[PDB]
């Protein structure tokens, strides 16, 4: 569950970056 | 020509390829360099996952392009 | 492990929209 939360955090950060 | 394949773990693999190489063949080349069975490889480029039967040229992959590699058990 | 893999594919998809 820590891995899942870190991956979701990366996804959100990447989406902001792409925007 | 040479292309690069990057993992999410910080690894970069250099490959020697032809524009007409199939993705299946690129996966075999990754196996040669890394020991990763092709079944476990997912290759991703320019926002899409790559299907085995198409060529690098079909996906518009040029010299010095970077692909991304994710490992999947199934 | 399955859900970790799905999230990794998404990261790679997004990263490949920058690193290509
Ligand atoms: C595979 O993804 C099964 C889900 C899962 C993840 N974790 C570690 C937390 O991220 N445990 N089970």
């Amino acid at each position: 569950k820590q891995k899942i939360a870190a991956l979701k955090y990366k996804i959100a950060a990447l989406k902001q970056k792409i925007q | 020509m040479q292309i690069f394949v990057k993992t999410l773990t910080g690894k970069t693999i250099t490959l020697e390829v032809e524009p007409s190489d199939t993705i299946e063949n690129v996966k075999a080349k990754i196996q040669d360099k890394e020991g990763i069975p092709p079944d476990q490889q997912r290759l991703i480029f320019a926002g899409k996952q790559l299907e085995d039967g198409r060529t690098l040229s079909d996906y518009n992959i040029q010299k010095e392009s970077t692909l991304h590699l994710v490992l999947r058990l199934r | 492990e399955q859900e970790i893999e799905e999230l990794e594919i998404e990261i790679a998809i997004l990263l490949s929209e920058i690193e290509g």
